C-alpha cells in the first residue's frame, strides 16, 4: 500500500494537471471567439460610418 | 476609419482647388492679353532694364 500510495499521489497530480489544461484551452478558445466578434463589429461600424 | 475619411477630404479639397487654379490662371491670361497698353509695356520693360 505504500507503493500504491506513491502511484496514487502521482496519478492524482497528473490528473489535476490535465484537468487544468482543459480550463486553459477553454479560455484561449473563448478569447479567440470574442476577439472575432469584436473585429466583426468594428468592421461593420466602419462600413456604415464611411458610407455616411 | 476617420483618418481615411480625412485623407479623402484632403483629396477632394485639393482637386477642387486645382481646378479653380487652372481656370483662374487661364482667365488671367486672357485678361492680360486683351487689356494691355503701350504705356504699360514700356513700364514693364523699364522695370526690366533696371537690372
Amino acid at each position: 500500500d505504500l507503493d500504491l500510495a506513491k502511484a496514487s499521489a502521482t496519478d492524482q497530480l497528473k490528473k489535476a494537471k490535465a484537468e487544468a489544461q482543459v480550463i486553459i484551452e477553454q479560455a484561449n478558445k473563448r478569447r479567440s471567439q470574442i476577439l472575432d466578434e469584436a473585429k466583426a463589429e468594428a468592421e461593420q461600424e466602419r462600413t456604415k460610418i464611411v458610407a455616411q | 476609419a476617420q483618418a481615411e475619411i480625412e485623407a479623402e477630404r484632403k483629396r477632394a479639397r485639393e482637386e477642387l482647388r486645382k481646378q479653380v487654379a487652372i481656370l483662374a490662371v487661364a482667365g488671367a491670361e486672357k485678361i492680360i492679353e486683351r487689356s494691355v497698353d503701350e504705356a504699360a509695356n514700356s513700364d514693364i520693360v523699364d522695370k526690366l532694364v533696371a537690372e
